[PDB]
């Protein structure tokens, strides 16, 4: 469970995990299974004496 | 600080337990459509667009299931993803074959949120438990939610721009507990003071005065035009009320068809016509004016608000006990229907010609305002001579602002006794006001008469101008101009001055609003943390969290309040 | 915009259908026809042409909401004479007054090339 | 692209692909304006 | 502003009848007698040009229209 | 008299103010010395010995309008209509949207509303000249009927022709100016506005930099909407500790390129670069968005009488008069008796005979004019009924409507409340794992919020089980593992194996439990503080 | 059907910009009908595709281009033969569905320049343009028939731009409505009674009033039904009335044969048998 | 802020023709915000030495 | 040099205060817009009485 940074599926592994910020997913297009997660979503965190 | 952090100070407990933000919820701005169900809810495409419901798949709609897969998300009668038994989830609109991917029973689908969906609207600010129900979905143009008139009464709400908040259960336990609970029908009666909630208003309310008029007659045509409007009907065409010289219908003859057929609603006409009693008892010549229904069949009189609804002896809570909630929702929801399209058609508005009355009685009341001008200089002079009495247990000038105040109210009332009179049956307004709708004789007085006298807690407008209240006044002056009396009428406009103790007041019907609004939520705040502790039990005895007794059974008697009802023992007989 | 365009107010989709029809299952010799993307303004000529009919027993239309661009029709007319009939005959008793209708109005325009005085 | 927005007051294009500190021809000013854009857009007259 | 064509109440057209209207006023100091001569019989017409205002002609008084 | 002949010379030559101040016919005056003048309402009527109750009178008020304010001034006879309303139109005045001032080209503010076709009001209080209001008004004189029609202009809302939207009906542009700033990130680090390609950088999550120029911004013109990247810049960071080879295209070129919040669409309306007193390098681009009158927006009569757009229908629907007039505006009767609002009827018959006059009536509430009768005598000389009342033909049946129509002109006003700005929902999305709850809000997708008293009601309500879905299912689920000697939470777990109760030596008497993971936190807050809860189900 | 109305048609007046005629033996659900039908109905052609290639004025191209909509296209030269744009199975657009404009202005005079109609051309097949000089060759013009001043130019403004016209109706867009308000007046008298007039005398005579003319203040009569409705059409200038009045009456025969067909491809779909 | 308490906000009848009465939100701060009279002027201050 | 003083707009140091309008539209300037309030980093900025 170490196999993560970005790419792994329980059928194939992963080639792709894009980051859809509009609805705050992560999909594996060539298969199609959430990997489930999203951390709240950097790209909605890319606005932010002696 | 790691009390502070967890001590409630938007600590874990109020800033997090109290109130947090969930999902699976929308809020939008109110728009109205009487044409609704009192069930549905007008709902915005792209809320649509935005709303989902994960179904688990069973063989008899995973054919159907799989479409809305197959649809996918590009279109609304499709799905989002598919949650597989295992506990995987799909993406259908990056999945390279969405129509050809696989699926089975037991697998969860998120396709798109549909009509005939159940959901739980709220108004907040949240005050009562009708202020929170469950609610039918309809999906429509534009970002609006439209909603039936009469579901506005409960939830007092204004199209002036208030928001309000709707949220989609995703369990069925919970989809059958709106169901069975939250569902707007059952919240049609009060158990707060044992009387119906439901209340058909304004426009509609008008319209029903108009067309229990006696003057009121159909054609067979309108006939067919009117049945087909209904929501319900036998299929079986009604006799005509007339048939010489021609064939007609009356009002209250169709009327009485919206009106379930076994069931009826009597007297309480609660209009101002006839005689406050012994009147109309002159002899009994008692139809019109006076309400009777038998046989769901309307006998005679003009109908009311205590009629239609949210009071004791009205329609609306009897039809509940025999009719039901069904019967009677979809009966409300078919005469508002009706209603509706009659007054379309039969039309109402209203103009300066309402505010016309008869100069000479106009002329009269200015008279008497006069006279009563001439009143106040007969007891300002007494006072001045000192000659005037004092009231017993009151001081001479405690009796003198006393004696000018019963004077303003006479006269006031007077001439607007006069413009009641002076008013035909004809206008609008006297039509408005008598319906039962946002209108009174006072208003008449006001805005065809007089205002009458502003005043400071009850009291005259103060000397805050030096033993005056303007530069514009005499000193030592008593006029009640000069203490806030405003005589003109809206329609003859205010005076300078006029208009500034009629601003004035204004701030303090305003600003008690404002004070008003932020206490009663902490009021209530104060009222529910103490109250939440007790609940009924099993045993008809009435139990706190530490089941400890509070009553032997709720109210004395462990019965519904809502099956409670308004009596007279009449046992306490005068003459034994 | 989330509303649709204008065109949907008439335009039907490729799954669509102008009018449905239905057999009443209520009273005898009856049905409700349901025509989609039209409004009370063809209803109610229809209607009134089938109240002209003294055959009718029933005749009644409705749009199932203002926003929305569909109507149905209740008709009931004598047990000999089928609702069908009815409306075949009123939509070409109605098609045959317009088409005279013209007529005259190009009779009534072209008497005057010049002036009626 | 030729493009790179014009200057605000000289009321002239500088016109390269420069990362140049926002400079100006003549005109010392910073203030610049980006020429229109060359690409197909349709209207319509509703 | 820039008159639009087509009276909001009815559609009685008006693209050029402004500057006409300002000629009328320049020529007729009655206002009943331009609008009528304009042919707005209808006072729908009448407040759609008499309530119209064209500030532009401000905004033109600007030099900075180059770029 | 004279002194005003030498006003009208002031015109051309000069006769000041001050002069007239130097003149001393008139004083300026405080509130103490108010005390003791004896002010007058009028110069006619008070100079009259007759009935001289007073005749002491030391000063006169120049007009009682003088009293009023910006907002008040701007509605005709306050005192025919109830006075709050006044204040409520004061305030919503204030909400109305409009022109601002000449120059809106220069301007590049955040936000702005503008309407195509603004109308100066038909009735006009005179000083709103000197408000220059005539010059920029904010609505224009529509011409309403006063109708119940279907129950959907009811409680504060109004029924509006959509084909009068076609005309151009209240339609408005919406400007909001963007602006972005490059500047340092530390000694090394820094900002660098461009146009990297998806392999040449990252944190750049899924988005594309087509609309970019090589600068990095996107061009004038150009068709926008609310996910696309509107500003191109990427911050290297490290610059060594990479090193190596772990080299990539992407390097450490970390995505810092602005893009367009995931609600807006629209084309680019302007874009300008300069610099500033902090010195570096920002620019600033407008972009335009046009505002259409829709269902719910909410508008408002020059009466405080707001209300919002109920619905709209063509105008072959609507009920037309014997010319065929449709009313611009279809107004719910019973909305002004209960407000009193008799003045908003007065704008429509004075405007209504104006408008047949061909002329302006002045619109202070104190005249001699007799505007009641004597404004009805000549509506019945334009011919119409005198009353201004008169009957209108169905929409649909064309049939004459049983009562009779008032209908007229009146100044209306577009409020600011776009009511797409105003709705919100989600259903899954980005959280706040902190604490497990959803995202703040709409501008980062978050979801709606749950009160205090919704908690009450549910409670009233008893579904508990909803609740339940609601604060657990629907905001924060949990599942945790608990040691079966002890209630506290203490776990290592293979979450693929092993469990284990570390301190307990438990192997295999592991259970689990379902709570809020905000809970749990509190929780573990609480064993920070030495505290030991625990908890069982005997 | 064994009997119907006749339809009586009388015209009494009519002009280029309007018509005026009184119908009679009709139903009044007809009558609003089809005047329902003289503006929605008629199909017209107008602008929806606008490219605009330079703008140095201070208008916004979306506010011209809106504009560009409010034109009144005359539609006298049959617009109806083009296909629609969507049947016409043509890459988005053709002749045989579009009319294709430009428009081309530059301020290089000092003083202000005008911009009209003139400036915008039909680079397709010259359909009737905008009416601007082109059908009044005749000596009887408003003023200039100048009809339409597009914008205003100080020294250094221009503007460059693409224009196609398409086809399309009233019911589509107002822009498309080739009518004014439409007059229209049946019984004058009350006699049916459809409201009160309450004191008649507050009420002023109608121009149809004064047929029967009457001081009895309002005759009445309970048996009475809408009789010679009085009709005024009042054209925008996108066509004749007259003219427009026939397309209505054409269109609307078209609609309903067109639901007659469907009513037999109903009963054909249908298992039901009529004969 | 300095004394509060039994104190409130209603209006003083001296404001006449110096703050419009109708002129004020409709929030909280009603009656709490004032707004200028139309033509109500405010003293320099001077020397009467 | 003792420093920089942010100026209300039409004071009598704000030199367009004598421009005339057409000095101000030559300016840019809306001949409408009289100021009185200060411009702070850009923003406009208004001291409530
Ligand atoms: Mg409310
Ligand atoms: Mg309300
Ligand atoms: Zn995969
Ligand atoms: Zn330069
Ligand atoms: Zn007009
Ligand atoms: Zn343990
Ligand atoms: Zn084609």
């Amino acid at each position: 469970l170490d196999a993560l940074p970005r790419v792994t599926c329980p059928n194939h592994p992963d080639a792709i995990l894009v980051e859809d910020y509009r609805a705050g997913d992560m999909i594996c297009p060539e298969c199609g299974l959430v990997v489930g997660d999203r951390v709240i979503d950097v790209g909605s965190e890319w606005r932010t004496r002696t | 600080s790691l009390k502070q952090r967890l001590k409630g100070k938007e600590g874990r407990v109020r800033g997090n337990l109290m109130g947090k933000r969930v999902d699976f919820s929308a809020r939008t701005v109110i728009t109205p459509d009487p044409n609704l169900s009192i069930d549905q809810v007008g709902v915005p495409r792209s809320i649509a667009a935005n709303m989902t419901f994960a179904e688990i798949v069973t063989p008899f709609n995973i054919d159907r299931l799989q479409e809305l897969v197959r649809r996918g998300n590009s279109q609304y009668p499709g799905a989002k993803y598919i949650i597989r038994d295992n506990g995987d989830r799909i993406d259908l609109r990056f999945h390279p074959k969405p129509s050809d991917l696989h699926l089975q029973t037991g697998y969860k689908v998120e396709r798109h949120m549909c009509d005939g969906d159940i959901v739980i609207f709220n108004r907040q600010p949240t005050l009562h438990k009708m202020s929170m129900m469950g609610h039918r979905v309809r999906i429509l143009p534009w970002s609006t939610f439209r909603l039936n008139l009469s579901v506005t009464t409960p939830y007092n709400a204004d199209f002036d721009g208030d928001e309000m908040n709707l949220h989609l259960p995703q369990s069925l336990e919970t989809r059958a507990e709106i169901q069975e609970l939250a569902m707007v029908p059952r919240m049609i009666v009060t158990p707060q003071s044992n009387r119906p909630v439901m209340g058909i208003v304004q426009d509609t309310l008008t319209a029903v005065r108009k067309f229990t008029k006696r003057d009121v007659f159909l054609e067979r045509g309108e006939v067919m035009n009117l049945l087909m409007f209904l929501s319900t009907w036998d299929g079986k065409v009604p006799q005509p009320a007339i048939l010489k010289p021609r064939p007609l219908w009356t009002g209250k003859q169709i009327f009485s068809l919206i009106i379930p057929g076994h069931i009826n609603c009597i007297r309480t006409h609660s209009t101002h016509p006839d005689d406050e009693d012994s009147g109309p008892y002159k002899h009994i010549s008692p139809g019109d004016t006076k309400v009777v229904v038998e046989n769901g069949e309307l006998i005679m009189g003009i109908l009311c608000k205590k009629s239609l609804g949210t009071s004791a002896g009205s329609l609306v809570h009897i039809s509940y006990l025999e009719m039901g909630h069904d019967i009677t929702r979809l009966f409300y929801s078919n005469i508002q229907t009706v209603i509706n399209n009659w007054l379309l058609i039969e039309g109402h508005t209203i103009g300066i010609g309402d505010s016309i009355a008869d100069s000479k009685t106009y002329q009269d009341i200015q008279n008497t305002i006069k006279k009563a001008k001439q009143d106040v200089i007969e007891v300002i002079e007494k006072a001045h001579n000192n000659e005037l009495e004092p009231t017993p247990g009151n001081t001479l000038r405690q009796t003198f602002e006393n004696q000018v105040n019963r004077i303003l109210n006479d006269a006031r009332d007077k001439t607007g006794s006069s413009a009641q009179k002076s008013l035909s049956e004809y206008n609008n307004f006297k039509s408005m006001v008598v319906s039962g709708a946002k209108g009174s004789k006072i208003n008449i007085s006001q805005v065809i008469a007089v205002v009458g006298q502003q005043n400071v807690e009850g009291k005259r407008i103060p000397f805050g101008f030096k033993h005056r209240t303007l530069p514009h006044f005499i000193k030592d002056d008593y006029g009640p101009e000069s203490r806030g009396f405003v005589e003109n009428s809206y329609l003859a406009g205010l005076t300078p001055t006029e208009f500034f103790f009629h601003a004035m007041g204004g701030r303090e019907g305003l600003i008690d609003t404002a004070v008003k609004t932020a206490e009663t939520g902490y009021i209530q705040r104060r009222l529910i943390k103490s109250m939440e502790s007790v609940m009924v039990k099993y045993d008809a005895t009435v139990r706190n969290s530490i089941n400890q007794v509070v009553q032997l059974r709720y109210g004395e008697d462990g019965l519904a309040g809502e099956s409670v009802e308004f009596q007279n023992l009449a046992t306490l007989k005068p003459s034994n | 915009m989330n509303a649709p365009p204008a065109f949907e107010s008439f335009l039907l989709f490729e799954g669509e259908k102008k009018i449905t029809i239905n057999k009443d299952t209520k009273v005898p010799n009856a049905c409700l026809f349901t025509i989609n993307k039209e409004d009370h303004t063809l209803g109610n000529i229809i209607k009134s042409q089938l109240l002209k009919d003294p055959q009718v027993l029933f005749a009644g239309y409705k749009v199932p909401h203002p926003l929305e661009h569909k109507i149905i029709i209740r008709v009931q007319t004598t047990p000999d004479y089928s609702p069908q009939e009815a409306f075949t005959n009123a939509i070409t008793d109605l098609i045959s007054e317009l088409s005279l209708l013209e007529e005259r109005f190009r009779v009534a325009i072209k008497d005057k090339q010049e002036g009626i005085e | 692209q030729p493009m790179i927005y014009i200057c605000g007051e000289c009321h002239t294009e500088n016109e390269i692909k420069s990362r140049d500190p926002i400079r100006c021809r003549e005109c010392g000013y910073r203030i610049m304006y980006k020429k229109r854009t060359k690409r197909l857009v349709v209207f319509d007259a509703r | 502003m820039i008159i639009p064509v087509r009276c909001f109440t009815c559609g009685k057209i008006v693209g050029n009848k402004w500057e006409a209207y300002l000629g009328l006023l320049q020529a007729e100091y009655t206002e009943g007698d331009a609008l009528d001569a304009l042919g707005l019989k209808r006072y729908c017409c009448r407040r759609m040009l008499l309530a119209h205002v064209d500030l532009i002609e401000k905004l033109l008084n600007y030099a900075p229209l180059e770029k | 008299k004279r002194h005003i002949d030498q006003l009208k010379e002031r015109e051309y030559n000069n006769y000041s103010w001050q002069d007239l101040v130097a003149s001393g016919v008139v004083e300026y005056i405080d509130t103490l010395e108010e005390e003791t003048v004896m002010l007058a309402m009028t110069p006619d009527d008070l100079q009259e010995k007759e009935v001289a109750y007073c005749s002491t009178y030391t000063h006169c008020e120049i007009h009682p309008s003088m009293i009023l304010g910006v907002c008040a001034s701007i509605i005709p006879f306050p005192d025919h209509n109830q006075s709050p309303r006044n204040t409520y139109q004061s305030a919503m005045g204030k909400q109305a949207m409009g022109v601002y001032i000449t120059n809106f080209h220069v301007r590049m503010d955040t936000l702005a509303h503008v309407l195509y076709y603004p109308q100066k009001p038909l009735v006009t209080t005179r000083s709103m000249e000197y408000l220059r209001f005539r010059e920029l008004p904010a609505g224009i004189n529509s011409i309403v009927a006063i109708a119940s029609y279907t129950g959907y202009n009811q409680e504060d809302s109004v029924i509006m022709n959509r084909s009068a939207v076609d005309r151009g009906f209240f339609r408005s542009v919406f400007y909001r100016s963007y602006k972005e700033q490059e500047s340092k990130k530390g000694f090394d680090q820094e900002e660098v506005f461009e146009k990297p390609t998806r392999e040449t950088c990252q944190g750049m999550r899924h988005a594309i930099y087509d609309k970019l120029d090589d600068d990095g911004l996107i061009a004038p013109g150009v068709r926008v909407s609310g996910d696309d990247v509107i500003i191109g810049k990427t911050v290297t960071l490290p610059e060594n500790e990479d090193e190596l080879e772990s080299t990539n295209r992407r390097y450490t070129k970390r995505d810092c390129s602005t893009f367009l919040r995931t609600s807006e669409t629209g084309i680019v309306d302007q874009v300008m670069v300069t610099l500033n007193q902090e010195g570096y390098k920002f620019c600033k681009i407008r972009v335009r968005s046009v505002r259409i009158p829709q269902i719910g927006d909410k508008f408002a009569s020059r009466h405080g009488q707001k209300g919002t757009c109920g619905i709209q229908y063509r105008q072959e629907d609507m009920p037309f008069t014997c010319e065929g007039i449709t009313p611009d505006i279809i107004i719910n009767p019973h909305a002004i008796p209960s407000r009193m609002t008799i003045g908003h009827l007065i704008e429509c018959l004075q405007g209504k005979v104006s408008a047949n006059k061909g002329e302006i009536g002045d619109a202070t509430p104190f005249n001699d004019a007799v505007n009641v009768q004597k404004i009805s005598n000549l509506l019945s000389d334009y011919g119409y009924h005198l009353r201004g009342n008169e009957v209108l033909y169905n929409g649909f049946t064309g049939r004459k409507i049983t009562s009779q129509i008032f209908i007229g002109p009146t100044y209306y006003q577009r409020l600011k409340h776009m009511v797409d700005d105003k709705i919100h929902s989600r259903a899954r999305g980005p959280i706040q794992i902190l604490n497990r709850q959803p995202m703040e809000g709409r501008s980062r997708d978050g979801g709606l919020r749950f009160g205090e008293m919704e908690r009450d009601c549910q409670i009233a309500h008893g579904a508990a089980q909803f609740l339940r879905e609601r604060l657990f299912e629907a905001s924060d689920p949990y599942q945790v593992h608990v040691c079966n000697l002890c209630g506290i939470m203490a776990i290592a777990n293979t979450r693929t194996h092993t469990y284990e109760c570390r301190g307990c030596r438990n192997k295999t008497q592991i259970s689990l439990v379902r709570m809020p993971y905000a809970c749990k936190l509190l929780f573990q807050e609480l064993m920070s503080m030495s505290i030991a809860p625990r908890m069982m189900s005997v | 059907m064994p009997y119907a109305n006749q339809p009586t048609v009388r015209i009494t007046e009519l002009t280029d910009e309007n018509v005026k005629f009184i119908i009679e033996n009709t139903d009044l659900a007809v009558a609003n009908s089809i005047r329902r039908v003289f503006i929605a109905e008629v199909p017209i052609i107008a602008i929806d595709w606008v490219q605009i290639d330079a703008n140095s004025s201070v208008l916004h191209d979306e506010f011209i281009a809106h504009r560009l909509g409010l034109i009144p296209l005359i539609s006298d030269d049959i617009v109806d033969k083009l296909q629609y744009s969507r049947d016409c199975t043509c890459e988005e657009f053709c002749p045989e569905c579009s009319v294709e404009f430009t428009l081309d202005v530059r301020c290089n005079e000092d003083q202000t320049r005008h911009v009209t109609s003139r400036d915008l051309i039909s680079n397709s097949p010259r359909v009737i343009p905008v009416t601007s000089r082109n059908r009044d060759n005749d000596p009887n013009d408003y003023v200039e028939q100048d009809d339409i001043l597009i914008v205003k130019l100080r020294k250094g403004q221009e503007l460059r731009l693409r224009a196609y016209a398409k086809k399309g109706f009233g019911k589509e867009h107002a822009k498309w409505n080739p009518t004014a308000g439409v007059a229209f007046e049946y019984d004058p008298d009350n006699a049916l009674r459809h409201t009160v007039y309450p004191k008649p005398e507050e009420w002023p005579k109608s121009e149809y009033s004064e047929l029967d003319e009457d001081e009895s203040q309002a005759p009445y009569d309970p048996n009475g039904k809408p009789e010679r409705f009085y009709y005024n059409v009042e054209s925008c200038g996108s066509l004749r009335p007259e003219t427009i009045v026939l397309s209505a009456l054409s269109g609307l025969k078209k609609k309903l044969s067109d639901l007659q067909t469907q009513l037999s491809h109903e009963i054909q779909s249908d298992v039901l048998t009529i004969n | 802020r300095d004394g509060k308490l039994a104190k409130p906000r209603q209006l003083h009848n001296t404001l006449w023709g110096m703050v419009c009465p109708a002129e004020t939100p409709e929030g909280h701060a009603v009656g709490l915000v004032k707004n200028l009279a139309l033509m109500a002027y405010i003293s320099v201050g001077s020397q009467p030495s | 040099f003792i420093g920089k003083i942010p100026i209300m707009l039409r004071s009598t140091y704000c030199l367009l205060n004598g421009l005339t309008d057409r000095d101000l539209c030559e300016l840019n300037e809306c001949p409408l817009d009289p100021g009185g309030y200060f411009i702070i980093n850009g923003s406009e900025k208004v001291l409530i009485a």
